This record gives structure tokens, C-alpha cells and sequence, in this order.
């Protein structure tokens, strides 16, 4: 443990999630690929 | 009224002792402790920055259309993992103009919640749904370092940096919200000069902590690499 | 605690306590002793409440 | 015994905790605090300036004309969806003049409810449909950043972005009304201290995260194509 | 009567001591001195840089890249087993232009949790063996000397430098939190300015036996080689 | 309550005359004066610097590891006992200079609990057992003077210098922690600004006493040896 | 060559290391 010390650890952030865009353009990626398999 | 043990390192034991620091304890009152610490975490969050609440990530550029992380508060070093590299952060007219008139340097700016780039980088990351895999990163990945915004507590054993490192700082924090809710003033403004105190304590620390090894003198600096 | 206060020589007792509720005993069990007691005057300060 | 709970995160729960931290639990003053955050949330949103409160949306250029949404209150980066070409504001005596003796800049005004463009720019709005299809921009698109006024709240279960990230602030800035209904002077004073220092703390917040990560130094050369 | 100790040394007789000074008996103020005496130190070590607690580490540098301590408050000289070396710090936006552009000056910084040498040194660490033999240093070393941050005590018999050199500071900042806790206000004021005094006093020590003894002027001539 | 003679010479008179010029003495209260006497010596020798608590030693040098002795506090005149040689300190970044880059002149730092010196000095001192042998102290032998921390009482018999010179200096620095110790104002302030002006007369007269035989003119020195 | 300043127990532990290798030659 440290009693001062800042580098003696690192608390963590809310939550490493993306915004909904990048979730959306994931989903269009994945469905264009699925598509042009599919085609 | 009730106890708690010499070091204060969880929620739990915090929310006792500052209805110990404070005689001010009952029901109507115990049950808002837990908005009175959510205030002071947020009144210390706001400004306070030091390395335990930073966080590095990868990011995804797309040329262009890159977002923000929610978690975005301040932006400390941005640069890559390959032959190393720093990026400067210039306003939304200086990059429209660079597209048109027209690669060492590279800029960047916020376009609400992006981060433009004026050259049409091609960061790679692993989608949303990835299972582990690392993917050992690939070149052209751009490391950011920031201030990610904590978590706020949800259960009596969560605990964090701040409880192991300063717990009067919440405690005083807090109990200016508590003698608020309740009608005190002397005891606001005590706790609030202590609580400055120490926040003013902390950076001044942090402060003196980077550049710490050794003075500085500019080199007379005049580009001695021109040729390229 | 606990003081003797022999007359002729001692002018007064030094206690050291804090606590709120305050309470003095006076005790006489000398043998070759016909003093008395008119009036004391305690010197004290305040601390703080909880 | 109005309880709350510990995120506060609606209307209903905030209105009880208002009512909570002002003890008094009669209708001539519980009827009211509907009325006092009202209030606050009018003083805040009148000069809050962040981005959580902004909005992108695309105009509808006809002729070097538009009209302001009736969500306006300040503007900020303009450009189009490709090549950016940011715009920048000027006044009525320059646009006007612009025409009369006029690589390509632009330049937009506000003649009242309307904004002009010299150049006549043209814009298109996207693809309507709400058949869970995307909105399909559209060529020749102008791209507007402005702080948008939110909505009243106007329901319990409504929330927004602020009763998650500061609602101290709208707490103490409806109290403070609140005690200047009931004559209270010192609650007034203290709750307003607060909530100055709190909406301080929020825009010195916003200040650290702009152009900082860099030097000062160096003034750019953004001087022209002729070398 | 609780009786301490004339050489106060131990964690113990501090805490018989904090609890003398306040004449108190009682278990609501007996049971929080470890909680005054935490607070006391960690608003001590938190801005105090003294020789004592200063620390001597060899690195492990891979390539190029390292990890600082989980003890770390403030970094000064730090050079190489051999011909001395002294390292000097730098910005990232300039040990990243040593690359591009670039009888060997060393330079280093901080990216968030990680020294960064541009010259690429190498450092090896010494002979781990615990089997009551030397360390036997390792060529091409590099030392590094900081302000380590002390351990809490969680235990009676143990002691610190502190305690021997200024019990009384610790005893006054410990004080002052306690009378914060009740509500004393003049013996908050009277341990907070005893304490610190004795803390200027001590920097002022560790002023006064830095480079003094010798004149200011005939400024140094550390040009060059070419004379 | 107790008596004592005109002198206060020694720690078991002191410790009496302490409780007699503060009323406030009983079995609480003169069980601690040891304590206060502690409090109030630490204060004085803090900053406290004159002749009598200085000291001189030889130094063992062996090029480099040469180390600080424990009651090292502040460095006078450091030199030798051959013809003659005055050091100059200076800071790590020179000497790392001068190891490289180039002996009339000799400079040092100070390197954690070490005493670097530029040159590789060869300096003779006997091993620790040693037995007497005062050695006939030999040639690069250099002779260091410093002020050393004074030995805190520990027997009613043990004097010291301060008590000799200067008792009443004590005595109000340690009543201004008894008064300290019961609720006590204007004695502490009194006997802080008596102390403090004890301390001010004292040290005065230590920068009276140094170059006080004569006046000063620089005569022009311009380096007259300069062949060498 | 130049070492690092350790604490004092470990110079102590360093002195103890000069003893069994003399206890053996005196046997």
C-alpha cells in the first residue's frame, strides 16, 4: 500500500465503453461483410 | 454512536465515521451521507488532476470521424508506439486550412465529441465484441493518456486511491455538505479551509513531483536539423 | 489525582482534568489539624462538545 | 420521513430532496417547488455554456437564405461535410458590401432570424425516412454546432444530463429561490455562495480539456501559397 | 494516570502521549488517535523532502522504456555507476524530437507511469541472493535517487526518524486534527501554528546545509572543450 | 514547591526550577518536564548555530563513497593539514562536468549521505577497532569542522554548554511547552518572545564575533599569480 | 564504480558475511 504515494496504484475509470457510434459502425461492418458473404 | 477502525479505507467505514466526526447522526440523517460523499467527490473531481485518475487507451482515428471516450476530461500526451511521436492540438480553422493548402507534424482538434486529424490516418483497433485477444497492436496505433472520471461507490467494500491516500480530504469534503443539509455554518466553512487545504496540499505535491530530477537551460535551440 | 494542601507553605492545588462534569473531595485525617475552609476559587478553561 | 434515494437521477427525486433539505412539509410551499426549479434551471441554461448541451443539425439553404432553429442560443463551428472550409461570422455593412465590389472564403450574418451567406451557398437536407433506415446525408451539406436550450422537465421520471453530473447545482440554485420566497437571507446567501462556487468549478472543468496539451509558443504560419 | 516515556520513540507511548495532552479518557476519543495520527502523517509526508527519507534504487531498463516505483513522490540526481553521467529531465515533445533530429547527453521524462531515456540505455539489476551475501552491483548501472514515501505504522513498537527527530510535530498535527473533531477552536489555531513552525524550522535546516559554505560570484565556466 | 540554588548548572536543577517558575507542578504535570525540555532543545538546535557545539574530524575520502557522519548539520571550513587548501562545493552536474571534460582547485557535493570529490582522493584514516594510536595524523589528511548535534540529558549530573552560558533560554522555550500542555495563552507568548529574543541576542553576538578585528578593502585582486 | 547507499540492516547482514569463512580456516 501506499500512504502518499499517487504512483502506488491507479483507481479505474467509470467504464471503458465506447460511444454509440462506434457501436453502430461495428454493427454496419459486421452486417456489410455478413451481406456480401451472403450475396 | 457507532465505531470504526484506526485506518479509514472503504465506503463502508467512511460512512460511519463521518457520522462520528459530525454527533449529527440519525435516521433522516444517515440515509443521505451516501449524497452528501457523492457531492464531495464530485466537487473534488471536477478540478482535481493527478496520475492515480489517468488512463491510456488505444484509439480509432477512421481519418476523421474519431469520438471521444465518455470518460474524457482532460487530455494529458497523446502520441504513437512506433518510433515515437507527439501530437499538437490546434483550433478547427487552423486544420480546415490545412486541407486545402498543401507530413512531420501532425495536429488535432475537438469537434464537439471528435478528435479531427487533418491527414487521413488509419488507426486500427479490435471491434465492440472482441473476446480478449490482445491482437499484440499493429502500427499506426496512437496511444492516448488521459483523465478518466472515477467511479462513483456503490457498495460498502468498493473502495479506492483516494480512501488509502487522503480520507480527511472526503471526510472535511462531506461534512460541508452535511452541516449544509443541517443548519451549521462555522463547521461548513472549518471543513471547507481544511478540505482546500489539503487539495491545495495534494497538487502542490503533484507540482513539484514532475520535472523533479535536474534544472533545465535551452540548448539555444535553432533547428539543427534543416536537411531532412 | 490526588494533592495535600498544607497551610503555611502551599497557596493552592494543581489538578489536571477535562472532563465536563467535575467533581472535588476534601479529606482530614490528620491528627494535629484544626483548619478550615472558607471559599475556593477554581481556575478553569473550555474545550469544545463532541 | 420523505425518503430519496442515493443517485439522484429524476425529477421526483430531486423534488424531494428540495423538500427534504427545506424541512417544511406544507402545501402552501411543497406546491411551489415545481416553481422554484423552474427557476433555477432558467438561471443556469441562460449562460451554461458546454458541450453536453450542444446539437448538430443541417440547414436548409435556398438562396443565400435560412432561418435559426427555435432552439438557439449560441453558435459555434461551422463548416460543410467534406473538405470542412470552416465558416466565420461577419456583420450586415460587410456582407452587404461584399456584393456590391466582389479561394473562396465564406462568411454568414444574422439578420435578425435569418442567416445570410454571401457566397449563395446551397444546402440539402437528408433522407427523412423513419422506417429504421439510417438518414442517408446528403451532398453539399452544412454541418452547425449550437448550445441548445434543453426542454422543461414537465414529469418525474424525466431526468437530463445535469441531475447526474452536478445536482447539488440545481438543488442549491432552486433553495436559493426558495429562500427568497420565505424571507431566509443567510440560506440565500449560502446556498447562492455554493452554487456560485459549484457552476465555477464546472467551467473552469470545461477549460482544462481545451487547446492546453501544447506550447504556447512558435505563432502559426498560416500566411498563404505564395512562399 | 497514563504514563509515558521521557525518549518517546515508539507508536505506543505517541499515542498515550496524544491522549495525555488531551486529558480525555474516553473510548469515543481513544479509538480515533490512530485516525488523527494517520492524518497527521499523511499531511506531513505529503509535501516534506528531507534527506532521511530519501531512497538509492537500481533500474531495469529494457529498452528504451522503465517503471517507476509505487513508492514515488519527487525524483532528484539520478547518474550511473560509473563516470557519473547526471541525467536531466525533459518534456515528451522533446525526447520525441531527439529521435527525428537526432559527447552523448542523456535526457528522460514521464509518460504517466514510465521513464523514457532516448539514448536507448540498457541497466541491469544486481545478484538477487539472499544467502547472507553482498549484492555485488551490476555493470552498466543507473542509480536513482528519490523521496520515498513511509510506511503507516498499524503496529505499537514501531518507529519512524520522525519520532526521534520531531516527535513534537507529529504530536501538534495530530492535535490539530483532534481538536477539529471537537469543536475547539483556539487549540486548533495553537497546534496548527506550532506545527507549523517546527515545520519551517526544519526546512530551514535542510537549507542551511546545502551549498553554502563558499562565495556566490566568479559564476562557473562549464563551456566546452574548445577553448 | 521545590527549592533551588542561584545556578542552574545541571538537568536536575533545571527540571526543578522549571516546576518552581510555573505553579502548575504536580506528579501529572513534572513527569513530562523531561519531555518538554526535549521539545525545547530540538526547537534550539534546529537553527541554532555557534562555536560551541561545532566540531572537527578527519574524513576517510577513499574517492567517492566518502560518507556523511551521523552529526553532520551544517559544513564550515573543510581543508587540510598540509600547507594548506580550501574546498568549494558545488553541485553533482559540475562534478559529472569536470569527470569527463579536463589540479590546483578542489570541489565536492553532496550525493545523498555521501561526499563526492572530482579528483581521486587518497585519504588515510585508522580502521574503526582501533586501539588509542592517535597515528601521527599523515599526509592527505583532510580536516573537516561542522556543526555536530548535542547529546540530549539523560542524567541530573549531565551539563551541557547551555546551561552554562545561557539557562534562562531553556527554561522559557520548555515553559512555553508546559503552558502549552495546560490551557495556556499569555505565558506562552511571553515566554516564546523572551526565548526568541534570547536567541536573537546570542546569535547577534556570533556575527559580532567574526571578522570583528579590523575593516575590509579588497585590494583589487586581479588574479597577480597567474604563471604558475 | 560507485554503489548504492543501503539501509542499515543490510550493511550489518553484508559485515555478518566475513565470519563462517574465517570460522572454517580457524578450524
Amino acid at each position: 500500500v501506499n500512504n502518499v504515494g499517487q504512483f502506488g496504484a491507479t483507481e479505474g475509470s467509470i467504464g471503458a465503453y465506447k460511444q454509440a457510434a462506434e457501436y453502430a459502425a461495428d454493427s454496419k461492418y459486421w452486417a456489410l461483410l455478413a451481406e456480401s458473404k451472403f450475396g | 454512536m457507532p465505531d470504526v477502525q484506526y485506518p479509514i479505507n472503504t465506503y463502508g467505514w467512511l460512512k460511519k465515521a463521518v457520522a462520528l466526526w459530525a454527533d449529527r447522526d440519525d435516521d433522516e440523517f444517515v440515509n443521505q451521507i451516501p449524497n452528501f460523499i457523492n457531492f464531495a467527490e464530485k466537487e473534488i473531481y471536477r478540478n482535481l488532476r493527478i496520475p492515480p485518475l489517468e488512463k491510456e487507451v488505444y484509439l480509432d482515428i477512421k481519418d476523421g470521424v474519431a469520438y471521444i471516450p465518455p470518460d474524457y476530461l482532460e487530455a494529458q500526451w497523446m502520441m504513437r508506439a512506433k518510433d515515437g511521436t507527439i501530437f499538437q492540438v490546434t483550433s478547427p480553422e487552423e486544420i480546415s486550412y490545412r486541407r486545402q493548402h498543401g507530413n512531420q507534424p501532425v495536429n488535432f482538434a475537438r469537434f464537439g465529441s471528435r478528435f479531427i486529424f487533418y491527414p487521413s490516418i488509419e488507426a486500427d483497433t479490435p471491434y465492440y465484441p472482441d473476446d480478449g485477444s490482445p491482437l499484440i497492436p499493429a502500427e499506426n496505433s496512437v496511444i492516448l493518456s488521459y483523465y478518466a472520471d472515477p467511479p462513483e461507490f456503490h457498495e460498502d467494500t468498493d473502495t479506492s486511491t483516494i480512501l488509502t491516500i487522503a480520507p480527511e480530504l472526503l471526510l472535511y469534503f462531506t461534512l460541508r455538505h452535511a452541516c449544509l443539509f443541517v443548519q451549521d455554518d462555522n463547521g461548513v466553512q472549518k471543513w471547507s479551509a481544511l478540505g482546500k487545504a489539503i487539495l491545495d496540499e495534494m497538487v502542490e505535491q503533484n507540482k513539484k513531483q514532475e520535472y523533479s530530477g535536474s534544472p533545465i537551460a535551452i540548448p539555444n535551440n535553432m533547428t539543427r536539423l534543416q536537411s531532412s | 489525582t490526588s494533592k495535600t494542601y498544607t497551610i503555611g507553605v502551599d497557596r493552592h492545588v494543581s489538578v489536571r482534568l477535562n472532563h465536563p462534569y467535575l467533581f472535588y473531595n476534601v479529606i482530614d485525617n490528620d491528627v494535629n489539624s484544626n483548619a478550615a475552609i472558607n471559599g475556593l476559587t477554581i481556575e478553569f478553561a473550555v474545550g469544545g462538545r463532541r
